[PDB]
């Protein structure tokens, strides 16, 4: 029986989560995901891999999933892992809806996940999820937001990232070509195609490559739009 | 409600009337009291109808992997225990009374008395609320050592008895002769009820 | 491939490099232990199952050393490969039949059961810690819609339907004989089951060193065919 | 449920699961803390600057209640855990004395988690030293260090993470009753010990203070600065 | 009392190698093709059929969920017999809550839950079966494909089990977006019969069709029909 | 790899060998029994200048009339101070009297092979205390020193030094101890093998002494009382 | 080495290890030695000193009036096995209120020991215990292993070297039913002291008794106690 | 090896782990008993380890309750846990059902007890075989042969241990069919005088019980004028 256990929940001889870090080898095989973070609205861009075949596109978006009111999310890697942890995401901000009658913050929220994922990383012997999250929401507290979290649960506030393949030159771009606080959104849109052309290694950017999905204000209420294939090809296109 | 039955030598006979009234207005003129618990042991209910049909059904179920498992027939016996465990052990949620009665081939004609959930094999052992009214005449009319048309013109005089006095039980009168042969449904229509001193 | 094997795949059920399950192709390795080979097989009026009995000690209550069980009113049984499985699967089948009938008011369908007690061994095909149940049962009954009805359900679930089938060491050459005679087509079919299995043998069988049971259409209670009997149908294989 | 026996004992008595989290720990990013007359100053350093970061969801230094604090080094994560059970049993401290918690109780009581998940079925060691400041109802300065073998201890100023030899060996040095004797000699302590492991010192492992029954006080990051060329 | 750990773990790779393997197992299934039509989505996969013993009618790949949905799976048997009745569950405890036909996209993100559950909880081997289900609601058709990991893909036209990348490649040349629902089945069957090796009969294909009228399976003589003309 | 309820082929537990080795680590703490009490005195064995010399703390209270020494996995201790206050006190609520050394240490000595990976309803405990105790107090039978080791067994002994160098230690509490000895000669004693025993140039601060006496209750003697019987060296 | 890491494991052999090395431990326990007479039942006890300054652990147990134990092997198991004993007396003195027959108290104990020698992940009890007790048939002196097993004994020693005591108990055990209390002590006393080293000697310390029988209840004799019937011993 | 649990059959699909048991059951002493035509008699080759022992130590005949006997060999501790589960099997059984439970279910409910041991890692094999016996006016004489894999067989003269097969080619000399008990229990001692290697492992004692028609029934053990008798004719047989 003993010989059986894989033990997934010890540490190495250097101090290193072995499930943990081979799920960051899982993930950093996903397909690169990356949002900014701006001061009209949030945009997503994923990278998909239902690239181009039979497939029916019978859903609006890929990696792209709406949480409550006022949040979106983006998943990189174990397809099903991010199915669990979507709806996990989706009970925990309505049962904070049932018990305060607000909407939930995005740091309340991505804590109550991470102290998940975390949950598994520590006990119980599970395999981690192989997951990484971008999240982007909106609060009356603190404005526009972008919360990456990661298989050891562990989060940060960005306000431009990326995750998944070619991650490096993608937060290298953006290191290069963020403006902090005075990025627009359609500035946001032309730096996202920007590095998302650069890192996609599948030569020619095509509409089908990629999906957007925008969050901005309007009217005292949230609006969580994903772009339609005419303004894709029109941004690439500015772009070239 | 009024059933009944007797031991005789080559098996039992269990009579019973067929009303099941509710209050004071019958909701069935026809309801057979005897359901099978294997191929040949009966058990007559009474009392809370609803839970005497679950008592018989459960207790069917247990005699009949205990029928299988042992690959013999049950042994009334064992059956009477089943009904007596399940009657027993629910006596304050159930109002059930159930005379089961069969054969067997290492005893032969059996009837145990099973009201409260106790065990008591008996000659011949009626009840139902009618019953109240045919111990006199059961009393005075029998005789150990009875031919089996003895035993079913017998039952069928004493609960016509009670279903000529009470109100709880009305209607025909079921018979089954349970012996080595095989059981031998009856029925006695209200026309051949046989009359006794009516006024 | 081509045999291939990584870490536990041979030690329990999980998928080696091919993909096949070690455990369940050792268990059909494992029916062979018993050393037995039975038949089953139907025509239009009835379903007749024989089998081996090897009672060598001459200290064996030959009145318990039987392959068969009667599983209902209306369901035969027989076992193949490990005797302890068989036992314990034959009280599951009994305890199914009697839960069919209790919940749902009449005698379980052949299918219905046979389906079940599958349902019951994949459960062990894909769980870790317990192994498959070493024992193909065969079921026959006669089902008033279908009629005569024989299905086999091994330690892989699998489960058929059959015109005839045998199971145990000689299975190959079972099989073999029922092709060729299947392909040259029942009333007796209990000549053709011990035909066939007295071939693959190669015995000339005597009436004690077997067991035939029966359920016809004209007869739906499962029975078992005496010595005396099989004796009748022996001699009169003989006398042709 | 998992069951299986993660920490147990090797050929020598070691715990070698607690040693592995301690070596978790001792790649941890850098933190300080120092015990003055009536302030009490914790340093976390640097710890990702990348510039795309958000500041204030990357800190190293929670607040615990209105009196106790905790910085911590590790497995960041398992950190937020401590941090939150901490915070619920202060709470249920005030729903059961009426008192608030002596940075003693809440210390002993984290200490006693981290000992329990050292030694319990299918449970792998917390990665987190945690440095827990704090006041009593008397005001008198707090410095507990929480390690993952669960011993704790007071300190008048004592170093975790990464490097922490190089750091304790400077307040082994320069900790002297001259250098607490004010508030900003004290932050001058601190942010002058961090600047042999920090790089460039100025403003990268910005702070955090507490004043005597005043709640928790955050760098203030251009002031992080002022004492980066005060020192540097 | 069993296996708490997982028994799939990331290789040090990444990649879950136990899902990988039970890939490998479905893609040594017996093949299998689903196409969607206009109006409707055919299931038609091989039967594995060995000697003529087996009465073929006794059991079924293609099996209905609802009056709506179908299955067909390559690979594993029972383990498929287990997401039926799985399917089924989750199918009727939807019409009990909602009085409404489950949506198969619905029940697809559910069966997926499932099938996932197993990469992950204590002491239990993936699934080794490939779904394909069709379904009809909203005047509209679906066809999902779950593999062991648990994710879903809505297609056009699949195949799956052996030699699914050739099944693949004949359907990228020969799926045409305005197909009716007839022509399909003939594609599908034409599809398969790339790679039969063993002269297709009534008996050892099953057709399946889900349309606006609900799904079932086709009888070995309409079948036998189709099995006409090629 | 094996579990933690294994026989090894002498016969004892593998991780009670391993346990008693790790306790081989731990600071030597020694105390001595006398007919006018029990004293105890542990190197704290401090590390740096930095630490708070009272932090370290090897001789906590049990009840008025129970001292605990220890030593090895102090954290692993914490358990059993608890488990033993815990039982003292209901011991006091129930029965009206304060409790017996003999009773405590018996009572905290069963959580010492209570360890195991297969029964565990709750998550108990994984392995053994890697904690050496030495329960010192008196009651009605007096004076009476009870060491215990992780592997459970809680034997009396008239002194005994447990930890690091207990050793050669224990030969000098054989080597001094005599049953007529006075309390503060026991203090005395003590601290001399303590000085033989540690690596750091003793003093009043890396170190601990507490008594128990039939009249007095448990006390620690703070920084100028251990100065005070250092003078005598 | 593959077949010695668990209870649960077959050797080739057909042996469980776990169970033989659970009785190596108490065969390195401290030696005690029962026997019986026709009406009493001793013990004798030798209780080992880790140190010269340490006492001598305790080898009896009072389990109840009429039954007494003498452990041997890993301490904090009899300690565990005790309070079972113990609760299994009171428990018969509640309901059926009359003592517990000894011997049906060995079966619970047996029945006990036996469970984690057949279940993985547990552990042999490594205690081995001499149990005397008094009851309607006579006195009884029952020895119980690791293995679960136990025996009805005419007098036995278990502990380190106590293969001498056992082949002294063979040399006079045909005179034992006859025997009054004190010379039934003799003899128990001279066999214990077979096993130990030849200069070193028995002495009001080392050495326990425990004595139970037909008109005395259970009862411990202690290191002066001991010094009736620890006089001579030639 | 591939044997190291109970739960992996081998390349050749065997478990290893209750042949290794049927191995434990193989080193143990022997122990016979022989239905005939109104009971079943038990011996026993109870060898006695020391001197030391009582009379009477370490029985290996039970009572599993008053209609059924049984004789075990084996680890014998295992075989006292079939005793505990035996008994809760007839208990259970009066309880429910109200009468003497039949023999022929009792060891299949026994036998699913021990078979359900030979499926998991998480335990092993019972290590012990054992024979039950019982008479009843009902059904006559009967004696089923639990063995480590948990099979039920019945037989007219069955041995367990380690001298199983000199014991078999001993009891075929008889025809037990047609003997009665009083008859039966002198050559089950011959049996056990002459199966037994006496050079190697001698001084064992002869532990008789029967259950039939003399005994109406309930089982109990062999009167001691009976068993000396029957112990002195074996052995003028061995001469």
């Amino acid at each position: 029986s003993r010989r059986y256990d894989s033990r997934t929940t010890i540490f190495s001889p250097e101090g290193r989560l072995y499930q943990v870090e081979y799920a960051m080898e899982a993930i950093g095989h996903a397909g690169t995901c990356l949002g900014i973070l701006a001061n009209d609205g949030v945009l997503l861009a994923a990278e998909r891999r239902n690239i181009h075949k039979l497939l029916d596109e019978v859903f609006f978006s890929e990696k792209i999933y709406k949480l409550n009111e006022d949040m979106a999310c983006s998943v990189a890697g174990i397809t099903s892992d991010a199915n669990v942890l979507t709806n996990e995401l989706r009970l925990i901000a309505q049962r904070y809806l049932l018990q305060y009658q607000e909407p939930i913050p995005c740091e309340q929220l991505v804590t109550a996940l991470c102290d998940i994922k975390q949950a598994y990383t520590q006990f119980g012997g599970k395999r981690p999820f192989g997951v990484s999250l971008l999240y982007i929401g909106w609060d009356k507290h603190y404005g526009f937001q972008l919360y990456q979290s990661d298989p050891s649960g562990n989060y940060g506030g960005w306000k431009a990232t990326c995750i998944g393949n070619n991650s490096a030159a993608a937060v290298s771009m953006l290191k290069q070509d963020y403006k902090e606080g005075e990025m627009t959104l359609k500035s946001a849109l032309a730096l996202a195609i920007k590095v998302l052309n650069k890192t996609m290694d599948v030569s020619k950017l095509s509409a089908e490559k990629v999906e957007i999905a925008t969050l901005t204000r309007e009217n005292g209420k949230t609006v969580i739009r994903v772009l339609k294939q005419k303004e894709v090809e029109q941004l690439i296109k500015k772009h070239e | 409600t009024t059933i009944m039955a007797v031991e005789f030598d080559g098996g039992v006979v269990m009579g019973s009337d067929s009303r099941v009234s509710a209050g004071e207005a019958v909701v069935n003129r026809v309801f057979d009291k005897l359901s099978p618990l294997h191929e040949r042991i009966y058990c007559a209910l009474s009392g809370s109808a609803a839970d005497a049909q679950a008592v018989a059904d459960m207790a069917a179920y247990q005699l009949e992997l205990h029928g299988i498992e042992l690959e013999e027939p049950p042994l009334v016996l064992a059956a009477a225990n089943v009904v007596r465990n399940i009657s027993y052990k629910y006596r304050e949620d159930l109002s059930a009374h159930l005379m089961v009665a069969g054969w067997d081939q290492r005893e032969g004609g059996q009837v145990y008395g099973t009201l409260g959930g106790m065990l008591t094999r008996q000659p011949f052992a009626i009840g139902g609320s009618g019953s109240t009214f045919i111990y006199g005449y059961v009393d005075a009319a029998y005789k150990p050592g009875m031919s089996p048309e003895e035993c079913r013109r017998f039952t069928t005089d004493a609960i016509a008895l009670a279903m000529s006095r009470d109100g709880s039980s009305g209607g025909v009168i079921y018979l089954v002769t349970i012996t080595a042969a095989g059981v031998d449904h009856r029925v006695i229509l209200g026309n051949e009820l046989p009359k006794f001193y009516d006024e | 491939s081509r045999g291939s094997s990584a870490g536990f795949d041979r030690h329990i059920t999980i998928f080696s490099p091919e993909g096949r399950l070690y455990q369940v192709e050792y268990a059909f390795k494992a029916i062979n232990q018993g050393g037995l080979t039975s038949v089953a097989v139907r025509g239009k009026d009835c379903a007749v199952i024989v089998t081996q009995k090897k009672v060598p000690d001459k200290l064996l209550d030959s009145s318990t050393v039987t392959h068969l069980f009667k599983i209902t009113e209306n369901i035969g049984c027989v076992m193949t490969g490990m005797t302890a499985d068989s036992r314990s699967q034959v009280q599951r089948a009994r305890y199914e039949a009697a839960n069919w009938k209790y919940k749902y008011g009449y005698e379980i369908p052949v299918d219905m059961l046979c389906k079940r007690i599958a349902d019951i061994s994949q459960v062990y095909t894909q769980n870790a810690e317990m192994r498959p149940l070493g024992c193909c049962m065969i079921l026959i009954g006669i089902d008033e819609e279908q009629g005569p009805q024989v299905y086999k359900c091994d330690p892989a679930g699998y489960y058929c339907g059959f015109k005839a089938t045998a199971a145990g060491v000689k299975q190959t050459e079972s099989t073999s004989f029922l092709e060729k005679k299947v392909k040259k087509k029942f009333e007796q079919t209990v000549e053709t089951a011990i035909t066939c299995l007295s071939t693959v043998l190669s015995i000339d069988f005597k009436p004690s060193e077997i067991e035939v049971g029966v359920v016809t259409v004209e007869n739906p209670k499962f029975r078992i065919l005496t010595e005396a009997e099989i004796d009748a149908h022996l001699v009169a294989l003989a006398e042709r | 449920s998992y069951d299986r026996a993660i920490t147990v004992f090797s050929p020598d008595g070691h715990l070698f699961q607690v040693e592995y989290a301690q070596e978790a720990v001792k790649k941890g990013s850098t933190a300080v803390g120092v015990r003055g007359r009536d302030i009490v100053v914790l340093g976390v350093e640097k710890k990702s600057v990348a510039k795309l970061q958000d500041e204030r969801t990357v800190r190293k230094i929670c607040a615990l209640d209105d009196n106790v604090c905790m910085a911590f080094a590790g497995l960041t994560a398992d950190a937020r855990i401590v941090i939150n059970r901490a915070r619920v049993e202060c709470q249920s401290h005030r729903l059961t004395v009426e008192d608030p918690v002596t940075v003693e109780y809440i210390t002993r009581y984290i200490a006693s988690l981290k000992q329990r998940y050292t030694q319990s079925n299918g449970r792998r060691p917390f990665g987190i030293s945690a440095l827990i400041v704090g006041f009593d109802f008397d005001g008198t300065p707090r410095l507990y260090q929480t390690d993952p073998s669960g011993t704790y201890h007071a300190w008048k100023a004592n170093a975790i993470g990464r490097g922490a030899k190089s750091v304790r060996e400077f307040l082994e040095k320069n900790y002297t009753d001259e250098a607490i004797e004010t508030d900003d000699l004290t932050i001058k302590l601190v942010i002058k010990a961090l600047l042999e492991v920090v790089q460039s010192g100025g403003k990268n492992i910005e702070l955090a203070v507490m004043r005597r029954d005043q709640s928790l006080k955050i760098l203030n990051p251009e002031e992080i600065e002022k004492y980066v060329a005060e020192i540097e | 009392r069993g296996y708490s750990f997982s028994l799939t773990t990331f290789s040090p790779s990444g990649k879950l190698v136990q899902i990988e393997y039970a890939l490998a197992a479905v893609a040594g299934g017996a093949p299998s093709v689903g196409i969607k039509a206009a109006n409707g989505v055919v299931l038609a996969t091989e039967k594995k059929q060995k000697s003529i013993l087996y009465d073929e009618r006794s059991v079924h790949k293609v099996e209905p969920i609802t009056k709506h949905i179908g299955l067909v799976y390559s690979g594993m048997g029972p383990d498929y017999r287990v997401l039926v009745h799985r399917a089924r569950k989750l199918a009727q405890q939807y019409y009990l809550v909602y009085q409404e036909p489950i949506p198969t996209a619905q029940l697809v993100q559910r069966v997926a839950s499932v099938m996932q559950e197993y990469t992950q909880s204590g002491g239990v081997r993936p699934f080794g079966v490939s779904l394909l289900i069709c379904g009809w609601n909203e005047g509209r058709p679906y066809l999902f494909q779950s593999d062991p990991s648990g994710a879903y893909f809505a297609w056009k036209a699949t195949a799956m089990g052996k030699n699914y990348v050739n099944g693949k490649t004949f359907l990228e040349k020969r799926y045409n977006e305005d197909l009716e629902l007839e022509d399909a089945i003939h594609t599908a069957i034409l599809t398969l019969k790339e790679s039969f090796e063993g002269q297709m009969t009534e008996d050892n294909i099953e057709v399946g069709i889900c349309n606006e009228a609900g799904f079932r399976r086709l009888t070995p003589t309409e079948v036998k029909d189709y099995l006409a003309a090629i | 790899d094996r579990g933690v309820n294994t026989f090894s082929p002498e016969g004892r537990l593998f991780q009670v060998e391993y346990a008693i080795e790790a306790i081989k680590l731990g600071s030597t703490a020694i105390g001595i029994q006398t007919s006018e009490g029990v004293c105890l005195a542990v190197e704290k064995r401090i590390t740096s200048p930095l630490m708070e010399p009272s932090s370290i703390e090897k001789i906590v209270e049990i009840d008025a009339h129970i001292g605990c020494a220890m030593s090895g996995l102090i954290a692993d201790a914490k358990t059993l101070i608890d488990k033993a206050r815990v039982e003292t006190q209901n011991h006091w609520f129930t029965y009206n009297e304060t409790m017996t050394v003999e009773s405590v240490t018996q009572a905290v000595s069963n959580l010492a092979l209570q360890f195991g990976e297969e029964d565990a309803d709750p998550g108990a405990m994984s392995r053994p205390f890697g904690v050496a105790l030495l329960f010192g107090g008196v009651d009605e039978k007096g004076p009476q020193l009870f060491h215990m080791d992780p592997s459970g067994t809680f034997v009396q002994c008239d002194a005994r030094a447990i930890g690091s160098a207990s050793e050669g230690a224990q030969s000098s509490l054989q080597e001094v101890y005599h049953k007529s000895m006075t309390l503060k000669e026991a203090i005395k004693s003590s601290l001399i093998i303590l000085k033989q025993v540690m690596e750091e140039k003793l003093n009043a601060t890396n170190i601990e002494l507490a008594t128990v006496q039939p009249g007095q209750n448990f006390h620690m003697f703070t920084k100028e009382e251990l100065e005070e019987v250092i003078k005598d060296i | 080495n593959q077949y010695d890491n668990d209870v649960t494991v077959w050797s080739p052999q057909g042996r469980i290890h776990q169970i033989e090395y659970a009785m190596e431990a108490v065969k390195q326990g401290s030696a005690t030695v029962g026997l019986k007479s026709k009406t009493h039942a001793v013990l004798v006890a030798l209780k080992r000193a880790q140190s010269e300054l340490a006492a001598h652990q305790k080898k009896i147990l009072h389990v109840d009036n009429h039954i007494g134990i003498s452990i041997a092997g890993l301490t904090a198991d009899a300690r565990l096995l005790c309070n079972f004993m113990r609760q299994e007396c009171l428990d018969s003195r509640f309901v059926f209120d009359r003592p517990l027959p000894v011997s049906r108290l060995v079966s619970l104990i047996g029945s006990k020991t036996q469970i984690p020698t057949q279940r993985y992940g547990r552990r042999p009890y490594g205690v081995g215990l001499l149990i005397a007790g008094y009851d309607d048939m006579g006195p009884h002196i029952f020895q119980t292993c690791p293995s679960a097993n136990y025996f009805d004994c005419r007098a036995m020693s278990i502990g380190a070297r106590s293969q001498s005591a056992r082949t002294y108990l063979e040399r006079h055990m045909s005179e034992f039913m006859e025997c009054n209390l004190n010379e039934l002590v003799k003899h128990g006393l001279r066999a214990l002291r077979e096993t130990l080293p030849a200069e070193q000697d028995l002495t009001t310390k080392n050495v326990s008794i425990g004595i139970v029988g037909k008109d005395l209840e259970f009862t411990i004799y202690d290191d002066d106690d001991v010094s009736p019937f620890l006089e001579g011993l030639e | 090896g591939y044997d190291l649990s109970a739960s992996t059959f081998s390349p050749d699909g065997r478990v290893f782990q209750v042949e290794y048991a049927m191995k434990a059951v193989e080193n143990s002493s022997t122990a016979i008993g022989i239905r005939c035509k109104d009971g079943v008699v038990f011996g026993v080759e109870k060898l006695v380890l020391s001197k030391l022992y009582e009379e009477g130590s370490n029985k290996r005949l039970f009572n599993v309750d008053r209609h059924v006997g049984m004789a075990v060999a084996g680890l014998l501790a295992d075989a006292r846990s079939l005793a505990d589960i035996a008994r809760e099997e007839a208990s259970n059984f009066r309880s429910n059902f109200g009468y003497n439970i039949p023999l022929k279910h009792l060891a299949d409910r026994v036998a699913m007890y021990v078979h359900a041991y030979t499926l998991y890692s998480a335990v092993r094999p019972f290590g012990c075989s054992f024979m039950l016996g019982s008479y009843s006016v009902n059904d006559g004489a009967q004696l089923y042969m639990i063995d480590p894999s948990g099979v039920s067989y019945g037989y007219w003269g069955c041995a367990i241990g380690k001298a199983r097969q000199a014991a078999k080619t001993e009891i075929e000399k008889l025809q037990m069919k047609e003997m009665t008990c009083r008859d039966i229990v002198k050559e089950v001692a011959k049996i056990i005088y002459i199966v037994h290697d006496e050079v190697k492992d001698k001084a064992f004692e002869l532990e008789l019980s029967w259950v039939g028609e003399l005994t109406n029934g309930r089982h109990e053990i062999v009167p001691k004028d009976i068993r000396e008798e029957a112990e002195k004719y074996a052995k003028e047989s061995l001469k």
